């Protein structure tokens, strides 16, 4: 019944903070400012960050504050009915940590090789170099950067495998740095948030610092004002394209990862009468501020290149881990000082990604810890046994084709699961459990009720939300492609397994306990409608 | 327009049960937490129950925890509040405040309605009227009493000439001594207009059937 | 119980002056939850001050509230004789809620002495056993005032009702009520019923007194 909580009130918001700002915040924002129309991009991205993104952030962390426990047990005590709620999404991140941790891996390995006084990537005449090999990046894709065939021949080897059937030799240098990943997030997750708490001080600050400096460097370079100009001259025709409201619809809710129970996780260890309310608006700000920060960090370095460089702009303005590992590696290999500024910019991918793996871990634990208390007991071995496993099938993304087996999951395992989820879970709390429930949970934590406009988005705006991302994450579908190469029909269909297996114990979990609970119809669904704080 | 109206409330026996109701109007009720606060005869504050929008969450005072019952009924728009095993300190008068947010405090309060616990019995006044001496019409202003003794329980109405007398009337608060109150009013008027006009008291005790008036006469 | 006292409990200040009243906490309070109300005299409280300084709907201008921790305050600009009235503060940070001590605020008048009038037993109350000499004491300030009765020259401290009424609203004035009450057998066995108040207006007490006879 007493449940830990926060050693101090930073812990909490450090560790959300952390969670929140990853690697999109630096690789994704910035190009879709500079994509829909600069400046005026933030008219559409402020808007539904105000009724979509930031409406759905504060109510899982009032959720998991008021009801304080894990993701699947917190599901089944607001509506029994929907407790299939809770397994989906522990199992969306249980998916999420067969890839997502490859990335920080790339990050350290980047770390480890940048440890001499000239990059490696600069040059075109090394081994791994084809003939096509050109200094910097072109438009004409059968003829490469020397960063872009650093990553893909001798980081990635990519080039020896033929497809996802051919996964090759296993890369044992990069086996060798998710093991470090893993060893990271173990011994900073498995004395509980005690520990948590305060590795996220490191993790979630350092990129502040990395932010800082390489801001006033990426400010200090010719051309550095040109590529302000790319990032945010306004161009106001955007905000009347239908695509781009969609692209701010969804960059908002990635970049705020609402629903996953790692939200709830770490407010589950709240105080009560904590004023989650004022949390769930400071730390939201600071995650869109830091993207903000970070186009600048980002596009300073572009017009470097742009201006002194010799490249065009489109052809260098990329999204994605594209731009992290090649581009932005190649301007620094060209400033002064050139390997200081590569070891704390992969130190900042890394801690990045560190501080969002924290979360989807947790909220696996939390959500099981406090469903069977056969685990809640033997935690720290039990998380050695979830990293044990998450290594040993990580190895499949260290081999030669290891990046077909990463773009497999990226775009299938966890993408339309989550949205899926979250679109069950708006409809729970508004609609079962009812706004009138939930606003009169949240006075009596904080000692006020939530505004109407807060009640409007969660019970009207936030479905309507959710959809519009997920129209248009439709209608942009088509079968897998990596460059060159066509995923065959069976993988195309393994990865749909992999999408439903998760969103099928929504009514799994439904027709399982709607089945086992007697009575007549009406009275079983209103013994799973009603929810477990009415009952006490 | 807001209004709360508390109703019930009354004389009760220690020990005894009784059921206080506040009628909202002028607002939803369903959106609004509601608290009663009574206020001792000593008229020192203390809050007593409060109750949420939904009914889901309750919070007691320790004087009166286990023994008091609140409740809504947001379908007509009533507050409750069950008493039982009543005691003489639970006297006082309560009152139906509706605070929602706690930043903000108490928006609005009832009239309140007024318990009395105790073991006394229900007793009706003796109005007596209170004339001059006799030597005393030597003056320029004439002052008139009129004495209710020995009644129990409170309230008691007092008016002169039927309200038509309303200045120049100082009506005293009762005082409780030994179970039963006693109370007086005087008035003073010009010397022309009395005996000349006629001025009566007119006192009533609802609790005990009684209206009664009393003509002041010289002696 | 966090327990909320003020000071001070009766104070009279002329209208114009500046008036100031604390309440102070047992236990801290923070300053969102610190509230004000209200309470003319034979009315409900309304809310006043809401999160230690903000005005309520109505309030008046030269209202105004400070304070934070375990000290706050309320403080009136230039009073008024519509702000007579008894102020309570109250916390809404922690169960069970509190109120204060409250503070009654009254208006100074220049002085001014009673008008005494004595009152023999009526016909009535005479025909029963028993007999009630009553003596009232108008429209004077300050409000102590000393009642004295004598039977027949000797002073006479038993079976006295006392009685004040408020601070009049129009004269800021205020009376009171004294009750002796006797048996027949033993108000019909002396001559001379005397009633003597003593105010702060005169050394010599004011009496006024009757015969048995008239
Ligand atoms: C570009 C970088 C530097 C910052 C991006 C801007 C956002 C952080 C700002 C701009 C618009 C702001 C939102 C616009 C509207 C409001 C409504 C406001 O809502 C209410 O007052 C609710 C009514 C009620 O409580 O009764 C609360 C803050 C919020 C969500 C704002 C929170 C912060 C937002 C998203
Ligand atoms: C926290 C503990 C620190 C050490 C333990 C774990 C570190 C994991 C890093 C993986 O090792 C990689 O293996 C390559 C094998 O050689 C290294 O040399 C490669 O990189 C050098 C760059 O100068 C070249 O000179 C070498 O020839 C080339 O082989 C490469 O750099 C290194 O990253
Ligand atoms: C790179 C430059 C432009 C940005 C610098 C911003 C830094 C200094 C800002 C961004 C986020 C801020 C943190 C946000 C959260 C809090 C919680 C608060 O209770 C303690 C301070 C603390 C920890 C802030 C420290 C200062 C901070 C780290
Ligand atoms: O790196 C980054 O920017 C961070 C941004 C904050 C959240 N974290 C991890 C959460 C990942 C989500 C997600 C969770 C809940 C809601 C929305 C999104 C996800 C889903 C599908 C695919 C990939 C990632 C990624
Ligand atoms: O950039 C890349 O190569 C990849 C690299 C790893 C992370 N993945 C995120 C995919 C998830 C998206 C999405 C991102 C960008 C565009 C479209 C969709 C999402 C967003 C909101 C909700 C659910 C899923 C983008
Ligand atoms: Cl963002
Ligand atoms: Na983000
Ligand atoms: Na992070």
């Amino acid at each position: 019944d007493e449940r830990e909580t926060w050693s101090g009130k930073v812990d909490f918001l450090l560790s959300v903070i952390g969670y929140a700002v990853g690697l999109a915040n630096v690789w994704r924002f910035p190009y879709l400012c500079y994509k829909n129309g600069g400046g005026a991009f933030l008219v559409p991205y402020g808007i539904m960050l105000a009724v979509g993104g930031i409406p759905l952030f504060y109510m899982e962390l009032a959720l998991g504050q008021h009801n304080r426990k894990g993701a699947i047990t917190c599901w089944g005590r607001l509506v029994p009915l929907f407790k299939g709620i809770g397994y989906a999404v522990v199992l969306i991140s249980f998916y999420l940590n067969f890839y997502y941790n490859v990335i920080i891996a790339w990050s350290l390995r980047f770390f480890f090789a940048s440890f001499t006084n000239s990059l490696p990537w600069t040059s075109c005449n090394n081994i791994w170099n084809t003939p096509n090999c050109r200094p910097f990046e072109g438009h004409v894709e059968g003829f490469q950067s020397a960063a872009s065939e650093y990553f893909n021949r001798y980081i990635l080897e990519l080039n020896r495998s033929e497809g996802i059937h051919d996964l090759g030799a296993i890369k044992w240098d990069m086996a060798l740095c998710l093991l470090i990943v893993y060893l990271i997030c173990y011994f900073s997750l498995w004395k509980g948030i005690s520990t948590s708490g305060k590795v996220v001080w490191f993790t979630a600050l350092f990129p502040y610092a990395a932010l800082l400096i390489l801001l006033i460097r990426g400010l200090t370079l010719p051309g550095s004002f040109l590529g302000i100009q790319y990032y945010l001259t306004p161009n106001f025709s955007a905000i009347y394209k239908a695509e781009v409201w969609a692209d701010a619809a969804t960059q908002v809710f990635f970049s705020l990862g609402p629903g996953l129970g790692s939200l709830l996780a770490y407010a589950s260890y709240n105080k009560y009468h904590n004023n989650v309310y004022k949390d769930a608006l400071l730390t939201s700000f600071i995650n869109s501020a830091t993207s903000f920060i970070a186009g600048f960090v980002i596009f300073s370095v572009l017009g470097y290149m742009a201006h002194t460089l010799g490249v065009r702009i489109e052809d260098v303005a990329t999204s994605g881990p594209g731009l992290v590992f090649v581009v932005y590696p190649a301007a620094i290999a060209t400033m002064p000082a050139s390997t200081f500024w590569a070891l704390i910019f992969f130190m900042m991918l890394a801690t990045l990604g560190l501080d969002s793996q924290f979360g989807t871990v947790e909220a696996i634990i939390t959500a099981l810890s406090d469903e069977f208390p056969k685990i809640k007991r033997n935690r720290e071995l039990f998380v050695a046994g979830l990293f044990s496993l998450y290594f040993v099938v990580g190895l499949a993304s260290c081999t030669q084709g290891g990046f077909y087996f990463f773009h497999l999951l990226d775009r299938y395992a966890a993408g339309y699961s989550i949205l899926v989820a979250v679109f069950f879970e708006a409809i729970a709390v508004s609609w079962i459990y009812g706004t009138n429930r939930f606003s009169e949970d949240i006075r009596d934590m904080i000692g006020f009720p939530p505004g109407r406009y807060w009640q409007v988005c969660w019970r009207f705006v936030a479905p309507i939300f959710l959809l519009f991302i997920t129209v248009y994450l439709l209608i942009g579908y088509e079968p897998l492609t990596y460059a060159d190469y066509v995923y065959p029909s069976w993988a195309n269909a393994l990865g749909w397994c992999i999408a439903g297996s998760s969103v099928v114990m929504i009514p799994a979990v439904a027709i399982f306990k709607l089945l086992s609970t007697p009575g007549s119809l009406r009275q079983r669904f209103t013994i799973l409608t009603t929810p477990w704080r009415d009952q006490q | 327009e807001v209004q709360l109206v508390e109703s019930g409330g009354g004389l009760v026996k220690p020990g005894g049960s009784l059921k206080l109701s506040c009628a909202a109007s002028g607002f939803t009720f369903s959106s609004y937490a509601m608290s009663w606060v009574r206020q001792s005869p000593e008229k020192r504050l203390e809050w007593v129950a409060e109750i949420s929008s939904g009914g889901r969450y309750i919070y007691y005072s320790d004087t009166v925890t286990g023994r008091f019952t609140i409740s809504r009924d947001n379908a007509r728009n009533i507050l409750h509040l069950e008493m039982s095993s009543l005691r003489s300190e639970d006297t006082a008068m309560y009152y139906c405040a509706r605070g929602e947010v706690r930043q903000r405090g108490f928006d609005y309060w009832g009239q309140g309605t007024t318990l009395t616990v105790s073991s006394a019995k229900t007793t009706a006044p003796s109005v007596y009227p209170l004339a001059p001496v006799c030597g005393d019409t030597t003056g320029s202003s004439v002052t008139l009493g009129c004495l209710v003794k020995g009644y129990f329980p409170e309230p008691v109405t007092l008016t002169w000439n039927s309200g038509s007398l309303s200045s120049g009337v100082h009506t005293f608060p009762a005082v409780l001594q030994s179970d039963l109150y006693t109370l007086s009013s005087s008035v003073t008027v010009t010397s022309s207009t009395w005996p000349s006009q006629s001025i009566t008291c007119n006192v009533a005790h609802p609790a005990s059937s009684t209206k009664v008036d009393k003509k002041i006469e010289p002696r | 119980e966090n327990v909320l006292t003020q000071s001070p409990a009766i104070m009279s200040t002329s209208p114009g002056e500046k008036v100031t009243m604390t309440c102070r906490a047992s236990s801290s309070v923070g300053s969102s939850y610190l509230h004000w109300y209200q309470q003319k005299s034979g009315a409900s409280p309304k809310l006043w001050i809401y999160s230690t300084s903000n005005l309520a709907s109505g309030v008046p201008a030269r209202f105004s509230g400070s304070g934070s921790g375990t000290s706050y305050s309320l403080t009136i600009s230039s009073v008024e004789a519509e702000d007579a009235a008894t102020y309570y503060c109250q916390q809404f940070s922690g169960y069970p809620l509190t109120f204060g001590s409250g503070t009654k605020l009254e208006m100074k008048r220049a002085d001014a002495a009673p008008t005494v009038s004595i009152f023999p037993p009526s016909s009535e109350q005479l025909t029963s056993g028993g007999a009630s000499v009553v003596c009232f004491l108008n429209n004077f300030y300050p409000k102590d005032i000393n009642v004295k009765w004598k039977i027949d020259g000797s002073e006479r401290q038993n079976g006295v009702l006392n009685s004040w009424t408020d601070q009049d609203s129009k004269d800021s004035t205020y009376s009171m009520s004294s009750t002796l009450t006797l048996t027949k057998d033993e108000y019909e066995r002396h001559n001379s019923y005397t009633c003597e108040a003593t105010h702060k207006t005169s050394t010599s007490p004011i009496v006024k007194s009757f015969n048995r006879n008239e």
